[PDB]
């Protein structure tokens, strides 16, 4: 609960930079480096490398899907604090620096996220024969979970927040969409990558479903005064009752979040 | 070939109602309206056309390689989207119509075009049916690679970031074209070459010739500009710009040689006409 | 002994997450946000429990008249919804918090309703497991025929149509609480006893012994209208005097209300003796709570 | 209108008259009676006796669930003309007129509704064997469509139309959620209880839902000049498109509908 979860950051960290080497242009790729370490993990991520262990998986095996993870994320987060001039975004009180401008941001985090597919497709083993069908599945719950209707729907409703005056079923569901769809992406593909069969996949989706919209529930605690003790212990009990058929420390570690 | 306007005419008319179809109106209303506002405008669906063309060139069909086509116009869509913005091009119009973010706002255009981003990727890997999954895997790299930071993205940088010194010479003038116009007609030619089953000595001289005619085509809009900051001309000269575009159109078809004449037919009309059009 | 406050209690939590369970948010957010408001927001959960109750009594299990007991409860919800509007009661407080049409405007608050309305036929038709097809059709036929011109709708628009009658009859008013009250109270006890497995004969039974405790919770409510405040209640209290409205607190006072409800409780129990006593205990004691609750 | 839909109208028309009989209390069914023929005449209604001929079965085995249908959209349209006080839906210009006011009128469209699921649950016939499973089948296709994600979403999102400015391509998802579905629910339900198979269900759900849109926006045409043929045609084209495979003389009939 405290040193395994370090380590998973850790080898993400030690992967992406390995795959995003400034070079020429360092127009191009110094934005690139900087803002793809400059977005706070998610995890979506970390929970895309437990889920594969916790089936059977080895780390590697998921490795390629946690960064295309993070890689979704850090773009997203790119663009959600663009400075823009028409004020159609809310003004985010909480103002992320930026070390470069506004057009440098936004065309990196358009070149962010296909070096995410290009991670998993660069990522088959043409001498393990599951690779193509497990990858090809991860690339369609990827592009789904961080397209229109995953995380883009949770960006676009998020707008319409207002700080004050906004009931916990809107937010519950704001949240369920920016992160939970997500986590249940990360923890569905670790066990897609693993081995692992439906029924613990869509164990492990559910799971990540109600764990991120918990997460994201708490990113805004310090904001919505209003986070009922009802809301994060119904979210609580929802995923750990879909852990209901694996027993263990990582099969109960996963559990370790929902504390 | 005869009939050669006719010929991207029902190319563009198939494309158009698989993109209808494939992005629908929904929830979230603004994200899908925004979406489909820049993609289903029209225009000629060149890019389409190239990854259609590519497949039917080796054999494949049509059906095969919709999805495919489809994502490539979406990606060249979300691009045009976003370059619009305030932030980069700040453009209030657009073949005539206001651009994305005028009509939906800047959050929405950004957002939508994310969306276009990631759809493009989806609608290829689950749509494609007539192909293996590591071919369809594949398809999915070769199209992030070619609009990523060694591809499109990496021109639309080095192009923001060259706006203040107009000292570029020809080497940096090409990596420009060749990065935001040849890599996402390269991602087309190659997406639909290899849905298509072609063998990889066929998919290089795809690659080929798709290089040559992305930067045949800003060398003549270069020249046009002129017979009608940096350029062609300017480098080096109109006489010179002409006659690199005719050996980029020569190149281009030498690479269509050992096809079948009629499936390479197409392709050979689209390279005469990029090198000749008169706008 | 029984422990009817502990019964309750369980029954009204499983209600309570099932309920949340089957109205989840999704687009269009502000019209499930509005569905959630109200449903959620905290009844007692009468009806859901009648038809648990009378399910378990036949033989059944509550799994499978939860999806009934949740249809009863989303139509008593929207019918409350639509009972608060400007054009209705045009009230302010509902279940202790603005009534939904304050929060979210008289548009959403309808449509909220209708959906509501609709969503509880859908549910108990494809939620339903653990009965047969023709069983099912059954069950939505009486939830159909409770709630519409020979049910529900009838005694509410009777009783806005004789708010201004003077010349008020006890058949009248009758007519009113037995279709305005009593026809979803059977329909609960009846959905309840017939996804039950209940024999023709022990349906007919329930059905009278709900028509009882029916028109019991109209009098218990008429009363408590002017003998409890609107903090207590929950809900805008006293409106019913002020009005020409049709009440047995009117016709015959507050003390001659409570005998009647009292005989009425009676008579239901009555009808409970047909069950063996242990597991009529349930329904009894649902009856006493209808009688005797504070809200 | 051609008389082939006009005579099945004519036959819906009857069986709701006499289903629905004026008696007392009158205060109660005089409304009732009034608000239901009062309510615009609906194809998708039509269109469920329509569907169930051209797989074979009879007509008159679809009616109960074509006056549900009609009931259904007949609540739905005396809600949307309700009066509201405090202004909650933007003035349409419609100002249709009113016979009773806005009590009876809320009231009576919450007891259409229950009628419709009430003539379905009835119209079981003993010398019908299958009829239990389609019956409730057709009552879940119908409580969806007159349901939150159905009709209601279609009415609550006109509400933010702009005569103005708004998108062909906006009013067009109004009028597949308004009018679309429910047509697509009448077909289907006249397949299902016809007797037909999955994909013929499915081939005529998808020709309602373009009817049915396609005739939201002749509608809304006489009120946001602006319907170019395109959109008219590309429905059109979408309608038909699904029928290719149904020959015969109804074929003719239901091709008539869109064409
Ligand atoms: C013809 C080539 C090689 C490239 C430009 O395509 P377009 O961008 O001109 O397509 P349109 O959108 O204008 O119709
Ligand atoms: C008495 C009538 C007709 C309606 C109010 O019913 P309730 O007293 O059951 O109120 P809730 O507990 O459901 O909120
Ligand atoms: C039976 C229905 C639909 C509404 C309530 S009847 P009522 O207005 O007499 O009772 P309420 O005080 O509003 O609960
Ligand atoms: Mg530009
Ligand atoms: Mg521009
Ligand atoms: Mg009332
Ligand atoms: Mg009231």
């Amino acid at each position: 609960m405290q040193p395994y979860w370090a380590a998973i950051e850790a080898d993400i960290e030690r992967y992406l930079k390995k795959s995003i080497t400034i070079r020429p242009p360092e127009t191009v790729f110094g934005p690139m480096h900087h803002l793809t370490f400059a977005a706070p993990a998610t995890a979506a991520s970390t929970l895309c490398l437990a889920a594969c262990e916790l089936v059977g998986g080895d780390r590697s095996q998921a490795m390629a899907a946690a960064a295309a993870i993070h890689l979704v994320h850090a773009a997203a987060y790119v663009h959600e604090h663009l400075p823009l001039t028409d004020g159609s975004r809310p003004v985010s009180k909480p103002a992320i620096q930026h070390k470069y401008g506004p057009n440098v941001e936004l065309l990196t985090g358009d070149g962010i996220v296909p070096f995410g597919f290009e991670l998993l497709a660069g990522s088959v083993d043409p001498a393990r024969t599951d690779d193509p069908d497990r990858i090809l599945r991860v690339i369609i719950e990827i592009s789904r979970a961080g397209g229109p209707e995953g995380m883009i729907s949770g960006l676009h409703r998020e707008e319409e927040i207002v700080d004050g005056n906004t009931s916990l079923d809107f937010i519950e569901y704001v949240c369920k969409k920016k992160y939970g769809e997500m986590h249940a992406c990360g923890a569905a593909c670790g066990a897609i990558l693993g081995g692992a069969a439906e029924e613990e996949i869509q164990k492990l989706r559910n799971f990540g479903l109600y764990q991120g919209t918990l997460r994201g529930m708490m990113e805004m605690k310090n904001s919505h005064q209003l986070i009922d003790e009802n809301i994060i212990g119904k979210l609580k009990e929802l995923a750990l009752e879909e852990l209901g058929g694996f027993h263990g420390k990582n099969a109960e570690l996963m559990s370790s979040l929902v504390a | 070939m005869f009939d050669f306007d006719g010929y991207m005419l029902r190319k563009a008319k198939s494309v158009n109602k698989a993109l209808e179809a494939a992005v629908q109106m929904k929830e979230p209303l603004k994200i899908h309206e925004s979406m489909r506002y820049s993609l289903l405008a029209g225009g000629k669906r060149v890019r389409p056309m190239l990854c259609i063309a590519a497949c039917e060139l080796v054999g494949g069909d049509e059906s095969t390689a919709m999805p495919a086509a489809c994502a490539v116009e979406m990606i060249h869509t979300m691009s045009l989207m976003h370059d619009d913005l305030p932030c980069m091009d700040n453009d209030d119009l657009r073949r005539g119509k206001p651009t994305n973010h005028m009509a939906f706002g800047e959050s929405v255009a950004v957002l939508a075009g994310d969306a276009l981003l990631s759809f493009a990727f989806e609608h290829v890997a689950a749509a494609t049916k007539g192909a293996p999954p590591e071919r369809i895997v594949r398809v999915l790299g070769e199209l992030a690679v070619s609009i990523g930071s060694e591809g499109l993205v990496a021109g639309q940088v080095v192009d923001v970031c060259s706006e203040g010194m107009a000292e570029v010479g020809l080497d940096h003038l090409e990596f420009i074209h060749h990065h935001k116009t040849a890599a996402l007609l390269q991602g087309s030619v190659v997406l639909g070459a290899i849905l298509g089953g072609g063998k990889e000595e066929e998919v290089a001289k795809l690659r080929k010739f798709a290089n040559c005619i992305g930067l045949l085509f800003q060398v003549v809009d270069d020249i046009l500009d002129v017979t009608k900051k940096t350029t062609y001309p300017k480098l080096i000269g109109v006489e010179k710009s002409k006659e690199f575009a005719d050996r980029l159109n020569r190149e281009a078809q030498e690479q269509l040689l050992h096809f079948h004449p009629h499936r390479a037919a197409p392709l050979i009309a689209l390279a005469n006409y990029i090198a000749y059009r008169d706008n």
